[PDB]
């Protein structure tokens, strides 16, 4: 079925790509964070955190439009296919 | 009654009362916020249903009676009497448009004639049009065929309130969460904490009231 | 009820330890907290159950109830025995379930044993991975016998009408 | 018994009494203020809510008690038979004051009027100004108007308490999380050790005792 | 044939049935000391609701039903006369004695008392309340009176109760941390060790027939 | 009786298979992420859900089909077996 | 009466099998994931509806409960 | 949808603020604790667990009469917006 499975595929790999930006910023600012505490052999629990948010918050700031676009196209393609045979 | 087939009219309509309150009438979106609104403070049995839906039509009359009182006061006048059938059609036929108004001041006019050139069924149902001609569709259009529409045009509305109030408390929640998480107390969960915020941050607001007052404001005018 | 209510409870514990704490709901039926196993053990014994024709013992101890005890006698339950009943529940669920908790339970301290030696290593990310595993694998093996477990010796007889019920007329 | 008319409006009042009861009375505040402490201490099943609202009706019969015993003895009088359409209505009005009265205390003013404003007829201009003196206004305000005033009023001040129980339970279930960081143990839950402090606290304190009285007193007078 | 009336009577009081015994009965204290037993074993729907709310039911019943066939007794007596409302009122009065003593029994005398000044004091235009000798009142305070002090009572001796079971609990907790910290077995969560010891050390001691007794021996002997 | 045992034996053993390969990957993505952050001393703890996330999605592609196959066989005959009495 | 409604329970525990299983697998990829708090219902919904149709189950269904009543 | 944009824009806007200052605080406190056990060198895990609580707290007590009024503003500010 075609249809079934294109619209199920497609699905997983939106949500493949939708969450892999903010995930992929989260940890190289935690990977650069964690090697700073080495070099300087200082070592806290919340420097990461409070970096992390902000870079986050920006990501978002930043792609959320295209967000938006992606979430409308498949909503309406959907329903074009579901009422598609009348 | 001066006629038996008045007299039926009269009573299959108050028979059918409920039902067109709950689809034709601002009910529809007063209903809808107030369940909304507990919702967003996160509160499972209180206020009940039936506190608010009753908040919900002691509002909605308000609003409707007007029109109620102009048909009734239209009908009772046995002024003129009618020499034939359209003639007395007619006379029906233009005691409706108060209320036909109404509901054509807030559905939107695609659906209705969308669903005019439905029942009939006409040019096989669909068909292209090449020109664009508009012809008073105002006073054209069926009772039967403006009812949906409005409910619909009504229920996404009712949606919209609700998504701008949720914002405020999602900003509560995470503010909370990101400042235990701070503390480094990763174990705790916020429900235990954010729900009093919530409570008198709207308490502070009056969000009854502002609430109650806009929705009236948005079909009545006051000083 | 007897034999339905611990294989349910068997399912709960076993839900319970291998995570999946979310999955539950409310069944409106009946207003019990209803996980994932629960259910399909829970359905799994009736059938078998019926298969067996224990639909004919529930009328014979039925017409027996009537005939040992009497409307018209005051027939009343037995106060000491009932005491015990909720604690014999619990007592049988418990001695069933608990190889399956010694299992995950080991596999727990060895993987805490060996975080040891990395101590980066998420040793309690892990067993979430791999306990749902672990469970069905075990589980699978011992299942065959859950069919005569339960059929039988767990199963209320007419015979024992004497000692949860007396007359007091 | 009596005009076959005034027996049809008793039977239609005792048809909708009980959303009466659970929109324009005391059982409104009772009710939430009970389910909001269950949520305080923490308890999902404890009691049961046919528990909680039985004891809410109970305590709200004997403040409304009084109310329907004097409108019911006004009723019962033989004195006067009427001669005319305005004498009967302002004797059946008269006979309603107690209980416009006990709406009027609890009420608030500017909603209130906002209310009546919105009943009049309306104009094609913006309606013609009035200001009435108290007799009507502060005395005499329409029910249709107090009536959702008040519903909306009560809730109001029953979150607003709700909002002061549950502050003394956090600040224990803050407490307790930094002295279990302050042992290293910071693994281990704090529920499962906040959650008797709190039932500790609330026995000690008799918190039902003060609940059920301070409740009564806010309408009550007794010496 | 027999009385009209009293066949209403009856008809009334076997649909109250069920929200009397929710809210005027040791149902009350039984149904809330084994949900929270089972919360503090930290393992929920172990043993079911269904499992709990029917042995407490049937415990329920030893107690009540005795009171109730006492009193059906007292009514089916063929060797009364009365002469008058009073003669009769006195005598249903008498009826229901037996179970005023037991919510007597347990409950608050103040508590009680208070409501009783509040069913009138809004009439009173006094302070003194001497003015009945203590020996009728004491006796006869209202079952309205009595009803919620009994149920406020009932409540709290639940609370009272199960904080003494939480304690060994909390305990069983704090050793098992100390001993994964002492081990330096640190990442692991307790709570899925100590969850299984809880269980088996409680059934492998009965709790639960202990609690059962314990809890008959306030309001029967066994024997 | 015997069918009965058979179909519900069936239902684990397809639990165990279907669920089998994505555990196994979580579990093999976990182990190595956590010894590779002992050999470098790196103290992250997103970089394992953000590896294991692709790591499952990929293989739900691969299986996809075979997922389907098996289901349907199943309900087929466990249809079957319920009706076919005679 | 009670033979039919033996019957019909032993048919009606037969259909759960195919769903118990799609259920216990979601929720053991969730936690594979770590995402412990997923209602898995929301995403197990669908999967149950689609299989139900690919097998077509009310034709299936139908044609068997009728042939059981006569040869 | 100038507003709905807007008022979405705005709320992650106001998150980032409200949760930054608490922890500013106690990333400060955390790293000059931390820098002050390096010298007189003594290794102790619960000092930062310790001044920190006492930080956020008292950051939370001076500021909190801020929180509210941000909040209340926001708030009108959307009521407005949809019943408009
Ligand atoms: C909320 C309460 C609203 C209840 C709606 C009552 C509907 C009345 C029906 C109607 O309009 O025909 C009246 C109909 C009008 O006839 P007319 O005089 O010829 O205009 O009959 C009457 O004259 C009025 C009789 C109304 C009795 C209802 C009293 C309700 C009391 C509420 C509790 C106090
Ligand atoms: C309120 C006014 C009181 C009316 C009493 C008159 C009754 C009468 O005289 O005719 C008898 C008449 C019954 O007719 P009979 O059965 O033929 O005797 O009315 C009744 O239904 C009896 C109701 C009164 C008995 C009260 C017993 C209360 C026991 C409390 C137990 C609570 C927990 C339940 C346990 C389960
Ligand atoms: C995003 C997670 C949930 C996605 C569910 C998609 C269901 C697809 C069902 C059909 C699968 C078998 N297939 C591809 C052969 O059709
Ligand atoms: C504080 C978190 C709030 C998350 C939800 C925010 C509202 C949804 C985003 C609305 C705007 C969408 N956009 C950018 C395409 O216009
Ligand atoms: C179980 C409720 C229905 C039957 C009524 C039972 C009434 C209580 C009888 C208790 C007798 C106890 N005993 C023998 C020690 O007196
Ligand atoms: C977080 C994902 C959970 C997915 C659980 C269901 C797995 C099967 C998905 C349908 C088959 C694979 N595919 C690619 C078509 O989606
Ligand atoms: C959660 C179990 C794994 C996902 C697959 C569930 C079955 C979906 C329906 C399969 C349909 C197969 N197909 C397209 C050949 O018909
Ligand atoms: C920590 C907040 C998590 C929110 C998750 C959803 C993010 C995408 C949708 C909201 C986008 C808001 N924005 C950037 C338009 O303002
Ligand atoms: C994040 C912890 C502190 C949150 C404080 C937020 C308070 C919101 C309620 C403001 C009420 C203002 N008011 C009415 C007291 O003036």
């Amino acid at each position: 079925m075609d249809d079934l499975v294109f619209a199920g595929n497609k699905a997983l790999y939106l949500v493949l790509i939708l969450s892999g930006w903010p995930t992929i910023v989260a940890t190289i600012i935690g990977l650069l964070v964690g090697l700073f505490q080495t070099v300087t052999q200082l070592q806290e629990q919340t420097l990461p955190f409070g970096i992390k948010l902000l870079g986050v918050c920006l990501c978002l700031f930043l792609l959320s439009g295209w967000y938006g676009e992606v979430l409308l196209s498949y909503g309406r393609q959907v329903i074009f296919l579901a009422l598609a045979k009348g | 009654m001066g006629n038996d087939i008045s007299l039926i009219a009269l009573l299959a309509f108050s028979t059918l009362l409920p039902f067109i309150i709950a689809s034709g009438t601002c009910f529809v979106k007063f209903s809808i916020v107030f369940v909304m609104v507990r919702n967003a403070l996160g509160l499972q049995q209180i206020p009940s249903n039936m506190t608010l839906n009753g908040v919900a039509l002691l509002l909605s009359m308000f609003v409707m009676w007007p029109i109620m009182h102009d048909a009734y006061v239209y009908f009772e006048d046995e002024d003129v009497t009618f020499n034939d059938i359209s003639s007395l059609s007619k006379h029906v036929d233009e005691g409706l448009d108060g209320y036909r108004d109404y509901l054509i001041k807030y559905s939107d006019r695609e659906l209705v004639q969308f669903f005019e050139n439905a029942q009939l069924k006409r040019q096989y149902g669909e068909e292209t049009e090449t020109v664009k001609r508009d012809k008073d569709e105002i006073e054209k259009p069926s009772i039967f065929a403006l009812l949906p529409a409005y409910a619909l045009s009504e229920i996404k509305s009712a949606f919209k309130i609700g998504f701008y109030l949720y914002l405020p408390f999602v900003v509560v929640d995470l503010v909370v969460s990101s400042v235990l998480l701070a503390l480094g107390m990763m174990m705790m969960s916020p429900v235990t904490i954010s729900t009093p915020i919530k409570l008198v941050l709207f308490v502070a607001l009056d969000g009854w009231t502002l609430l109650s007052k806009g929705l009236i404001l948005q079909y009545m005018d006051i000083a | 009820s007897w034999p339905f209510w611990v294989m349910h409870a068997l399912g709960c514990i076993i839900d319970n330890q291998r995570g999946a704490t979310l999955s539950s709901s409310i069944d409106p039926a009946n207003g019990i907290d209803t996980s994932e196993m629960a259910n399909f053990l829970n359905m799994f014994a009736a059938v078998v159950y019926l298969q067996n024709g224990g639909l004919v013992t529930m009328v014979d101890v039925l017409n027996k109830s009537y005939q040992l005890c009497d409307p018209m006698n005051e027939c009343t339950p037995s106060l000491p025995p009932l005491l015990t009943f909720i604690n014999q529940v619990a007592q049988n669920a418990l001695v069933l379930a608990s190889p399956v908790v010694l299992v995950l339970l080991l596999s727990e301290v060895f993987l805490g044993l060996l975080s040891r030696f990395a101590p980066q290593m998420n040793a309690f990310a892990i067993s979430l991975t791999v306990k749902s595993g672990i469970a069905v694998l075990i589980m699978l093996l011992y299942f065959s016998p859950v069919l005569p477990d339960n059929v039988l010796r767990l199963s209320f007889q007419a015979t024992g009408l004497s000692s949860w019920f007396y007359e007091r007329g």
